[PDB]
C-alpha cells in the first residue's frame, strides 16, 4: 500500500537538484559531491576514473541507504588542483573513452557482417 | 520432548515473574540513601549493602588475597635497605630522602602493617580464596590508561616519592564517602560500607608496586586519583531508582 | 640518520609449527654479526622467500635521508628522496613491548623488541647494546632487501 | 498489509471508555502489565501516567 | 591522468546473441556497461491496457500482466518516440506511443489459443515477435467466452520495470584463469575450466600475478527478440554517454552558480 | 495455472514454447533432449517447462455456457 | 575474518571502506606495507573504527591454553591474545569474546 | 545542614529539562542567548549546560523533612 512508484528512482522531483557541491572542513581541498536519483552505475566509473588520476589523494562513493536514491562522492586532491576540475576531467575523459569504444565496436560489427 | 518442555516453561516462567514483580514493586532508594518500601520500612540501610548502581561495576581481582606469606612480604613491603634497587626505580634525589629520613620508613612500615591487617580481613571474609570480586573502579585499566597517556616508558627511574602515594591514597580514602556525617556511628558505617573497595585500592596502589610495575609519575598519579574519585562518584546509586523492579 | 638498527640476516626456518595462514609465514632468521634472533612475518604471497636467502634488514625511524620525522600519513605525491628506493620490501609498524632480562639490581643485558606492523609481528631479540633506539610507543619501519650474493 | 495497524484517538467502547480492540475494529494496542513493570523499572513515572491516563481515558 | 584506449573484437555475431571481448579497460566500466545492458536500455512495451470485455477464466489483471511481458520489436522506433512522461499533449499520441487491439471470441467447438499474433498493431514496424517458432500464448478461450481490449505501448527502461529488460541474460566474465586471486579455491582441482580458459588440462589455475589489472572482459549479450544484440550494445553506450553529458552539464551549472 | 511469458530468473521468452515442448515430448523426444532442442541452455529457464503445472485445462472444463 | 593476519587491502578498497565511517578524521593512515605495493591490513583499518584511546586485553576462541606458559607469549603464531593500546588493534582475531 | 547527595540524579535532570522545555514552548523568557535554534528541548539543554534554569528541586526525605536545591547549586551528571 505504501510501495513507492517506479519513476522515483531516476526522475527528479520539483525542487531537488541533480548535483550539489559541499566543501569539507576536516581537511583542505576536499568536497563531497551529492548526486540525486542515481545508483552505482554513475558513481563507480567516476570513482575508478578519479583513481586513475595521480593528483587525486582520495576518491570513493557510497549509498546512504539503498531505498533512498542518492550517492555521495568524496574527492580530495593536492592543494594545487581543486576537486571540481578533477571531477570535470574525469567525466570528460570517461565520455571520450566511451565514444571511442562505441566507434570501435561499431566498425568491428560492420566488418564482421560479411568480412 | 524439547517442544513440550518449551511450552510448559513458556507457561510457568510468566507466573513466576509476575509473582516476583508484585512483591517488590514499591521498593526504592529514597534520598536518605537508603532502601525502603511503601510503608517506609527500611529493608537495607544501603542499596546492595554498599549503595552502588549495578551498571558501573566490573569484575576484578584481589592481589593481596591468596598469596604466600613469603611472596606477600616481597611484593608489598618496599624494602628501603637495598639502595641499588631504589636507584634503579626511584631517582637519585629520592633515594637519599628515603634512606636518611626515618619518618618515611615508619610511615611505610605502618602501610605494610595496614596491608597485612587488610589481608587478614579479606581471608576471614572471603573464605576459599576467591580473588574474582566485583568493585566499582577498575584500577588496573586506569593505571594502564595513565601509562599510555603520560608515556611512562616503564624503564627509566620515575619521580614519585612513596610518601606522595601514601598521602594521596589516604586523601582519596577520605573523599569517597557513602554515609555522610561526622557522628561516630556515621563514621563506623562509612568505614564498614566502603571497606572492600578501600582494601583493594590500598592493595593495588602501594609503595613497591607503584615503583616497580607501574612507574607512574607525579602528574600521572594525580590524574589517576582524579579519575578514580570521579568514577566512584558516578558509580553511586541514584536516589529514586526503583531497585525492586530491577531485581524482579 | 635515524638508523635504529642495521644488520645482515639469513633465513633458517619457516613456520616450524606449521603454516597457519596462507599469505603470511614465520621467518625464524638469525644474524651474521650481532648474533640476534629474528621472528619477522613477511607477506609470502607478494614477496616470496626461501631458506638460505640473506637480506639487509634496517629498522629506520624515518624514510627520509635528512630525517625530518614525518607525521605519518599516506601521501604518495611526494618528490622528496626516500630510503625505500633501494629496498624491495618495506613495512611500517609501532613497537609495543621491549622485554628484557632485567633484575632488581643490575641492568639488563639482552632485550627483545616486539613491533607490530599492523598485524605482522617481529621480535628482534639480542643483546641490550644495539637496541638503544627502541622505545615503547614509537613508529618504525623495516626496509629489508634480499641479497643476490 | 493485513497486519499493519495504527491509531490516533479512534472509536471508544461503551462500557469502559477505552479504545477498541482489533485491527478490523480500528482499536489500539494493549499496554500490558509487563509493560507497566518495565516502565516502573525505567522510573519514567510521567510516561507511565500518560499512557495510563492521558491517552487511555481522561475523565473528571 | 586521462582515459584509456579500449579495443573490441567480436567472436560470434548472430541474430540472437553476440559474444564480444573488451580489452584494456577498468573493471568498473565493464560492470557499469553490464548494468546498463540490463537496466537502462530504451525499448517499447505494453504499459496501458483498457479491457472492455474479458469473459476468460483468468483474472482481469492477469491479461494486462501477460500483455506487459510480450516483447515488441523496436529496431528503429524506440529512438524516435519520446517518453510519455515528457510528452506535450494529452492522451497517448501516436507520436509518443503505439496502439494495439485484440478482439477474439471462441465461436467454434474447439478451444482457442489467443496468441500474440492477435495483437493487431496500427504501426507496421511495431509488432510482436512473429515476423520470422510458435507465438507467445496469452490465454485459452472456450466456446462462449471472449476477450476484447485495446492497449498502448510506450518507451521505458528496465530500471522502471522488467518489461523493458531487453537482454535475456548477460554472461559477464573476466580473467578466466584465477590469476588475480579474486576468488580463492579451497581445492582448485575440483573445479572445471572456464569456456575462455587458455590454460592446459594439466594445471588447475594460472600462477599468481601481483602486478596485474583486470582486462579482457568477455560478454555474451543475449537478446530476448525485441532489440538486436549489437543494437542493445550501441543503445547502452549512447545512453551512458548521455547520462555522463547531463551530469557534466549539471555540474558546470552548479559550479558557475556558486 | 498457465505457462508464464518469461523466465523469472533469466528473462528469456518461454511462453511461446509450451506447445512445442508438448509436441516434442509426444513425438519421440524425452525431456532432457527436448529442452536443449528448443534452445534452453541455462538451467534457470528449464524449470519453466519441467516445474510448470497446466491447470488452465481444469479451469476450461467449467465452461460457462454450452 | 576481517581481522586475521592474512588480510590485505588495496588503496581502492581502503578508500571505499573509509567512506562508511561516521568518525573519520579525514587522513589516510600509513599503509602497513609500502613496497612493492601499498597494502593495508585488516587490523590497521579496524583501528580507525575504535574511538578514543581504549586499552583492553582479551583472548580468542581458538587460543591454545599451553601458549602463555611457554615462549611466544607476546608474539602468538596463531594470532590470538587480542591486545589493544590507544584504541588500536595490535594482535589477536576479534570474536564474540571481544565484541 | 543538607545531607542529600550533591549530584543531580538522572531522574531529576530529565524532569527539569522537560519542565523547562514545556515552559519555553509556552512563550516564556529564556535564560541564555539563542544561537539560532528553535526546538524548546534543545534550548532547555543549553540552559542546563549554562546553569541558568530558574528551578529549585525539593528532595523529600523519608521522615518528612525536605531540602531545597537549586539547579545552579549542585553538580550536573551529564
Ligand atoms: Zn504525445
Ligand atoms: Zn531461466
Amino acid at each position: 500500500m505504501n510501495a513507492p512508484p517506479a519513476f522515483e528512482s531516476f526522475l527528479l522531483f520539483e525542487g531537488e537538484k541533480k548535483i550539489t557541491i559541499n566543501k569539507d572542513t576536516k581537511v583542505p581541498n576536499a568536497c563531497l559531491f551529492t548526486i540525486n536519483k542515481e545508483d552505482h552505475t554513475l558513481g563507480n566509473i567516476i570513482k575508478s576514473q578519479l583513481l586513475k588520476d595521480p593528483q587525486v589523494l582520495f576518491a570513493g562513493y557510497k549509498v546512504p541507504h539503498p531505498l533512498e536514491h542518492k550517492i555521495i562522492i568524496r574527492v580530495q586532491t593536492t592543494p594545487d588542483y581543486s576537486p571540481q576540475e578533477a571531477f570535470t576531467n574525469a567525466i570528460t575523459d570517461l565520455i571520450s573513452e566511451l565514444s571511442l569504444l562505441e566507434e570501435r565496436f561499431r566498425v568491428a560489427i560492420k566488418d564482421k557482417q560479411e568480412g | 520432548e524439547g517442544l513440550i518442555d518449551t511450552a510448559v516453561k513458556t507457561a510457568e516462567t510468566g507466573y513466576i515473574q509476575r509473582r516476583l514483580i508484585k512483591s517488590m514493586e514499591s521498593v526504592m532508594v529514597k534520598y536518605d540513601a537508603t532502601v525502603r518500601n511503601s510503608i517506609n520500612q527500611v529493608v537495607q540501610l544501603r542499596y546492595g549493602e554498599d549503595g552502588l548502581a549495578g551498571e558501573s561495576v566490573e569484575f576484578q581481582n584481589l592481589a593481596t588475597l591468596k598469596p604466600s606469606n613469603k611472596a606477600f612480604e616481597k611484593k608489598f613491603r618496599f624494602d628501603y635497605t637495598n639502595e641499588r634497587a631504589l636507584r634503579r626505580t626511584l631517582q637519585e634525589d629520592l633515594v637519599k630522602d628515603v634512606l636518611s629520613n626515618a619518618h618515611i620508613q615508619n610511615e611505610l612500615e605502618r602501610e605494610f602493617e595496614r596491608m597485612r591487617e587488610d589481608r587478614e580481613v579479606l581471608r576471614v571474609i572471603f573464605p576459599t580464596g576467591d580473588s574474582k570480586v566485583v568493585l566499582p573502579c577498575n584500577l588496573l585499566r586506569m593505571i594502564w590508561n595513565a601509562q599510555k597517556i603520560f608515556h611512562i616508558n616503564p624503564r627509566l627511574p620515575s619521580d614519585l616519592h612513596p610518601i606522595k602515594v601514601v598521602e594521596g591514597v589516604k586523601e582519596l580514602s577520605k573523599k569517597l564517602v557513602i554515609v555522610n556525617g561526622d557522628d561516630p556511628l556515621s563514621r563506623q558505617a562509612q568505614e564498614n560500607a566502603t571497606l572492600l573497595f578501600n582494601i583493594h585500592l590500598r592493595s593495588t596502589l602501594c609503595s613497591r608496586r607503584m615503583a616497580e610495575e607501574f612507574r607512574l609519575s607525579g602528574e600521572a598519579f594525580d590524574w589517576l586519583l582524579g579519575e578514580i574519585e570521579s568514577k566512584f562518584n558516578q558509580a553511586i546509586a541514584h536516589p529514586g531508582e526503583m531497585v525492586g523492579a530491577l531485581a524482579a | 640518520a635515524g638508523i635504529l638498527f642495521e644488520d645482515i640476516f639469513d633465513v633458517k626456518d619457516i613456520d616450524p609449527e606449521g603454516k597457519k595462514f596462507d599469505r603470511v609465514s614465520r621467518l625464524h632468521c638469525e644474524s651474521e654479526s650481532f648474533k640476534m634472533d629474528l621472528i619477522l612475518d613477511v607477506n609470502i604471497q607478494i614477496y616470496p622467500v626461501d631458506l638460505g636467502d640473506k637480506f639487509r634488514l634496517v629498522i629506520a625511524s624515518t624514510l627520509y635521508e635528512d630525517g625530518t620525522l614525518d607525521d605519518g600519513e599516506y601521501n604518495p605525491t611526494d618528490d622528496r628522496p626516500s630510503r625505500a628506493d633501494q629496498f624491495e620490501y618495506v613495512m611500517y609498524g609501532k613497537v609495543y613491548r621491549i622485554e628484557g632480562d632485567e633484575t632488581s639490581t643490575e641492568a639488563a643485558t639482552r632485550l627483545s623488541a616486539y613491533v607490530s606492523y599492523g598485524g605482522l609481528l617481529m621480535r628482534l631479540q639480542g643483546d641490550a647494546n644495539n637496541l638503544h633506539g627502541f622505545e615503547v610507543d614509537s613508529r618504525v619501519y623495516l626496509l629489508m632487501k634480499k641479497l643476490a650474493f | 498489509d493485513d497486519k499493519i495497524h495504527s491509531r490516533a484517538r479512534g472509536p471508544i467502547q461503551i462500557l469502559n471508555r477505552q479504545p477498541m480492540e482489533g485491527r478490523s475494529r480500528d482499536g489500539g494496542l494493549r499496554f500490558g502489565e509487563m509493560e507497566r513493570d518495565c516502565q516502573i523499572a525505567h522510573g519514567a513515572a510521567q510516561f507511565l501516567r500518560e499512557r495510563l491516563f492521558e491517552a487511555s481515558d481522561p475523565y473528571q | 591522468p586521462y582515459a584509456n584506449q579500449p579495443t573490441v573484437r567480436i567472436t560470434e555475431l548472430t541474430d540472437e546473441n553476440v559474444k564480444f571481448i573488451i580489452e584494456n579497460t577498468d573493471l568498473a566500466v565493464a560492470n557499469s556497461i553490464r548494468r546498463v545492458f540490463i537496466a537502462e536500455v530504451p525499448i517499447i512495451a505494453i504499459d496501458w491496457v483498457q479491457i472492455d470485455a474479458n469473459s476468460s477464466v483468468l483474472h482481469d489483471e492477469f491479461i494486462a500482466h501477460r500483455l506487459g511481458l510480450i516483447p515488441l520489436t523496436s529496431d528503429d522506433i524506440v529512438d524516435k518516440l519520446q517518453y510519455s512522461r515528457d510528452c506535450t499533449c494529452e492522451e497517448f499520441c501516436p507520436e509518443c506511443s503505439v496502439e494495439f487491439t485484440l478482439d477474439v471470441r471462441c465461436n467454434e467447438d474447439q478451444t482457442r489459443h489467443v496468441t500474440s499474433r492477435d495483437l493487431i498493431s496500427n504501426s507496421p514496424r511495431v509488432i510482436p515477435v512473429t515476423s520470422r517458432q510458435d507465438d507467445i500464448l496469452i490465454v485459452k478461450l472456450r466456446k462462449g467466452q471472449e476477450l476484447r481490449l485495446r492497449a498502448y505501448a510506450k518507451k521505458g527502461f528496465g530500471k522502471e520495470h522488467a518489461k523493458w529488460n531487453p537482454t535475456a541474460g548477460v554472461a559477464f566474465e573476466y580473467d578466466p584463469d584465477n590469476a588475480l586471486r579474486h576468488t580463492v579455491y579451497p581445492k582448485p582441482e575440483e573445479w572445471p575450466k572456464s569456456e575462455y580458459s587458455e590454460l592446459d588440462e594439466d594445471e588447475s589455475q594460472a600462477p599468481y600475478d601481483p602486478n596485474g589489472k583486470p582486462e579482457r572482459f568477455y560478454y555474451n549479450v543475449e537478446s530476448c527478440g525485441s532489440l538486436r544484440p549489437e543494437t542493445i550494445v550501441l543503445s547502452a553506450l549512447s545512453g551512458l554517454k548521455k547520462k555522463l553529458s547531463d551530469l557534466q552539464t549539471q555540474l558546470s551549472h552548479e559550479i558557475q552558480s556558486d | 495455472m498457465i505457462i508464464p511469458v518469461r523466465c523469472f530468473t533469466c528473462g528469456k521468452i518461454v511462453g511461446n514454447k509450451w506447445e512445442a515442448y508438448l509436441g516434442l515430448l509426444q513425438a519421440e523426444y524425452t525431456e532432457g533432449d527436448a529442452l536443449d532442442a528448443l534452445g534452453l541452455k541455462r538451467y534457470c529457464c528449464r524449470r519453466m517447462l519441467l516445474a510448470h503445472v497446466d491447470l488452465i485445462e481444469k479451469l476450461l472444463n467449467y465452461a460457462p455456457l454450452e | 575474518k576481517f581481522t586475521k593476519r592474512d588480510v590485505f587491502l588495496e588503496r581502492g578498497e581502503v578508500m571505499n571502506l573509509l567512506m562508511f565511517l561516521s568518525t573519520w578524521d579525514g587522513k589516510v593512515p600509513q599503509p602497513a606495507i609500502l613496497k612493492p605495493r601499498p597494502l593495508w591490513t585488516g587490523k590497521q583499518i579496524f583501528s580507525l573504527i575504535i574511538p578514543g584511546h581504549i586499552n583492553c586485553i582479551r583472548t580468542h576462541s581458538t587460543h591454545p591454553d599451553d601458549e602463555d606458559s611457554g615462549p611466544y607469549k607476546h608474539i602468538s603464531p596463531g594470532d590470538t591474545k587480542v591486545v589493544v593500546e590507544n584504541g588500536e588493534l595490535i594482535m589477536g582475531i576479534l570474536c564474540k569474546k571481544s565484541l | 545542614k543538607r545531607i542529600t547527595t550533591p549530584y543531580m540524579t538522572k531522574y531529576e535532570r530529565a524532569r527539569v529539562l522537560g519542565t523547562r522545555a514545556l515552559q519555553i514552548a509556552m512563550c516564556a523568557p529564556v535564560m541564555v542567548e539563542l544561537e539560532g535554534e528553535t526546538d524548546p528541548l534543545l534550548i532547555a539543554m543549553k540552559e542546563l549546560k549554562a546553569r541558568k534554569i530558574p528551578i529549585i528541586i525539593r528532595r523529600y526525605l523519608p521522615d518528612g523533612s525536605y531540602e531545597d536545591w537549586g539547579v545552579d547549586e549542585l553538580i550536573i551528571s551529564d
